[PDB]
RNA sequence: CUUACCAACCCGAUGCAAACUGCGAAUACCGGAGAAUGUUAUCACGGGAGACACACGGCGGGUGCUAACGUCCGUCGUGAAGAGGGAAACAACCCAGACCGCCAGCUAAGGUCCCAAAGUCAUGGUUAAGUGGGAAACGAUGUGGGAAGGCCCAGACAGCGUCGAGUCGGCCUGCGCGGAAGAUGUAACG
RNA sequence: UAACGGAGGAGCACGAAGGUUGGCUAAUCCUGGUCGGACAUCAGGAGGUUAGUGCAAUGGCAUAAGCCAGCUUGACUGCGAG
RNA sequence: AGGUACUCCGGGGAUAACAGGCUGAUACCGCCCAAGAGUUCAUAUCGACGGCGGUGUUUGGCACCUCGAUGUCGGCUCAUC
RNA sequence: UGCCUGGCGGCCGUAGCGCGGUGGUCCCACCUGACCCCAUGCCGAACUCAGAAGUGAAACGCCGUAGCGCCGAUGGUAGUGUGGGGUCUCCCCAUGCGAGAGUAGGGAACUGCCAGGCA
């Protein structure tokens, strides 16, 4: 039932990711499978509500890039050194 | 080839050793002094080196 | 007070002396070294205070042999 | 006080306290007491705040500590001029960088150690926050 | 037999190191090649020296109290031996290198209400403290913004079953408030 | 690459502890074994240099630079590209 | 190898003693947390273990001003903030 | 040409351990003797010599198998050269370089020369 809407990234590397979480959003990988990685930017308040379920961990996801849908767990996680917040996201293709 | 024109926009006071030889290298003498150079890597770089204080017109 | 310290020694001037593709004349000193962190490959000697230094002309080359993934120098021919 | 049984040199450079803590996590309880701000944590101030917590919690559950002052700190004496060497020790402390969790805690409930470690915050030099384990 | 017990070893998990390293940059340095630019800026030999009390500022450090307009190194900048403009005044900070003349023009840092040259400029917000124009742990229904949550016309919250529309307290965040006592005279925006 | 900065050493030893040829491989523990014990010498196993290096520390060392033996005086004289 | 308070010359604020300055470890004065004392009761009054500041008043650190001279402790007189 | 074996190399853990299986015509190994060449600070254990009855048990080779070692992205993070900034013990912005660890995954080596056996 988790449905996450994302983004391709156009950018990366320290600078663009930096400009990714001064804007509220934050940068996620999805790897796996045969096909190759996608780079991925989320909305952060949104992701940050749902990741507070135990069930984030646990479930299969469903995240929404450019209208497919991609079937994923999540994998691992970055989060801010002492601040509520997230860095990354690892998605593992499901 | 082509070329591209060069201005010096800061002064070159105080500035490292390095970046007054690039300054050299280029043919800049003053500030709003302008040269004309032939565009290749080489001299991209040394543009790239101070870029701070100048300024291409391409 | 006073201090049981404030001894040292005067530094030995060791290291690389020529770097790797250098071209050197025979005889030539290519690194001073404490035992033989570089080993001595072609054309090379090993002294006895384990000075490699070259014993042809040529150019100085590094390298990675072995199995113990040991670091050689050699003089390649030129 | 902690202090190390032994140690292969008495003193040390003052060295410097740039970057983030390595630890971040509650590794071993339910809740933790994280560092926000930098700065030193000296083996008095580590065994106040111990003492507060422990009380608080009236010696249910448990505790731990994961930080230790291993950083001999020396100073020369009243009325002693520059030089002539280094100091003596005085007092050991911890570095502290940003994120590091600084102590933990397991079987109470979330109410009495957000309460605890309220009490040990007020003995430490540095700015703090209740933090709660996470599954990943 | 039992441990208030202590427990090494090994296994799993967590940190720390100038004198730890099964990893490992950026830069710097050595060498080769190529263009453009530079009044040979390089090297050698010879004639003449001065100098061998340095200072502050940035960065990397030892020492000291991550005290000193302290002290000792490394490296860059300026002063020294450098005027002009800015920082009220202020060698060493910021901008910038004065061959001479001009009652011409454009800019830099920094500025444009009056002292005092130039916007009492335009648009959207924030502050009510003269904050701006001195400071901490910590304290607080100050006020702006944001994402969630609990309860609620099946009548909440406050007041006293009544009453009829919101209410409650966390989180993050902008700006402000208290914390804040000194000596000739306002005297901590020149 | 400095400080009355932080830590340790030297003012020798060796005609073999030098040369060379041939050979060899450590610590520690476990088990069994007369006196014999925590630890002597013996046997097997685990281990893999955690040993060793004439003397500090660092860099080295298995092709050993570590251990053993035979023969020896190159611990030679004059020179020396670089 | 020593002494010089019987002393002397050339120099130095390149370098100490006084006072100023910078600093604020120390000192002094505030504050925060609240173990407890206080019959009960942390906060009438004290406040342990620890934490954060202010002053420039102590003991000090430094060696920037003065060594071609800036006279000392105490008393007296007169003060001023 | 294919299979198997021996020797000398390249390469230096994706190549090494462990576990399980498997091979003797040849080759290899153990093996059989020793007055001898030679050998044991004792011992034909080793070295050495003379051999070929036995066995692939050990060792070795080959095959299998992820319990380990080992290799290992992408993305993010740390650091950092130059220029700029802040609340300046520490950081941020623009630009360039960009780890380590960890994750997905990979993985039971590959190969040259000569020689012998067999088909
Ligand atoms: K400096
Ligand atoms: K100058
Ligand atoms: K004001
Ligand atoms: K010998
Ligand atoms: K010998
Ligand atoms: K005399
Ligand atoms: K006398
Ligand atoms: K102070
Ligand atoms: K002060
Ligand atoms: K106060
Ligand atoms: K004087
Ligand atoms: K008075
Ligand atoms: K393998
Ligand atoms: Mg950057
Ligand atoms: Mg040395
Ligand atoms: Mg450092
Ligand atoms: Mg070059
Ligand atoms: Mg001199
Ligand atoms: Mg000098
Ligand atoms: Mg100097
Ligand atoms: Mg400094
Ligand atoms: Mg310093
Ligand atoms: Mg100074
Ligand atoms: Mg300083
Ligand atoms: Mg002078
Ligand atoms: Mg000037
Ligand atoms: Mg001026
Ligand atoms: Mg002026
Ligand atoms: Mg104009
Ligand atoms: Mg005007
Ligand atoms: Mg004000
Ligand atoms: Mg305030
Ligand atoms: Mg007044
Ligand atoms: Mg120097
Ligand atoms: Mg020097
Ligand atoms: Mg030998
Ligand atoms: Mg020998
Ligand atoms: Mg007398
Ligand atoms: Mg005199
Ligand atoms: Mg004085
Ligand atoms: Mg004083
Ligand atoms: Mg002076
Ligand atoms: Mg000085
Ligand atoms: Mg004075
Ligand atoms: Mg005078
Ligand atoms: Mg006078
Ligand atoms: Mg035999
Ligand atoms: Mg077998
Ligand atoms: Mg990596
Ligand atoms: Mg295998």
């Amino acid at each position: 039932m988790f449905t996450i809407n994302a983004e391709v990234r156009k950018e990366q590397g320290k600078g663009a990711s930096r400009r990714l979480r001064a804007a509220n959003k934050f940068p996620a990988i999805i790897y796996g499978g045969k096909e190759a990685p996608l780079a991925i930017e989320l909305d952060h308040d949104k992701v940050m509500n749902m990741q507070a379920k135990a069930e984030f961990y646990s479930e299969v996801l469903t995240i929404v890039v450019d209208g497919k849908e991609i079937k994923v767990k999540a994998q691992d996680v970055q989060r801010h050194p002492y601040k509520p917040k997230l860095q990354h996201i690892d998605f593992v293709r499901a | 080839a082509k070329t591209i024109k060069i201005t010096q926009t800061r002064s070159a006071i105080g500035r490292l050793p390095k970046h007054k030889a690039t300054l050299l290298g280029l043919g800049l003498r003053r500030i709003g002094h302008t040269v004309e150079r032939e565009d290749t890597p080489a001299i991209r770089g040394m543009i790239n080196a101070v870029s701070f204080m100048v300024k291409v017109e391409e | 007070g006073s201090t049981r310290n404030g001894r040292d020694s005067e530094a030995k001037r060791l290291g690389v002396k020529r770097f790797g593709g250098e071209s050197v004349l025979a005889g030539s000193i290519i690194v001073r070294q404490r035992g033989t962190k570089f080993h001595a490959g072609a054309n090379v000697g090993c002294g006895r205070d384990h000075t490699l230094f070259a014993k042809a002309d040529g150019k100085v080359k590094f390298e990675v042999k072995g199995p113990k993934n040991r670091k050689f120098i050699s003089i390649e021919a030129e | 006080m902690l202090q190390p049984k032994r140690t292969k040199f008495r003193k040390m450079h003052k060295g410097r306290n740039r970057g983030l803590a390595q630890g971040t996590d509650v590794s071993f309880g339910s809740f933790g007491l994280k560092a926000v701000g930098r700065g030193r944590l000296t083996a008095r101030q580590i065994e106040a705040a111990r003492r507060a917590m422990t009380r608080a919690v009236k010696r249910q559950g448990k505790i731990w500590i994961r930080v230790f002052p291993d950083k001999p700190i020396t100073e020369k004496p009243l009325a002693v001029r520059m030089g002539k060497g280094k100091g003596n020790v005085e007092y050991w402390v911890a570095l502290i960088q940003p994120g590091k969790v600084l102590y933990e805690m397991d079987g109470v409930p979330e109410e009495l150690a957000r309460e605890a470690f309220k009490l040990a915050a007020a003995k430490l030099p540095i700015k703090t926050t209740f933090v709660t384990k996470t599954v990943m």
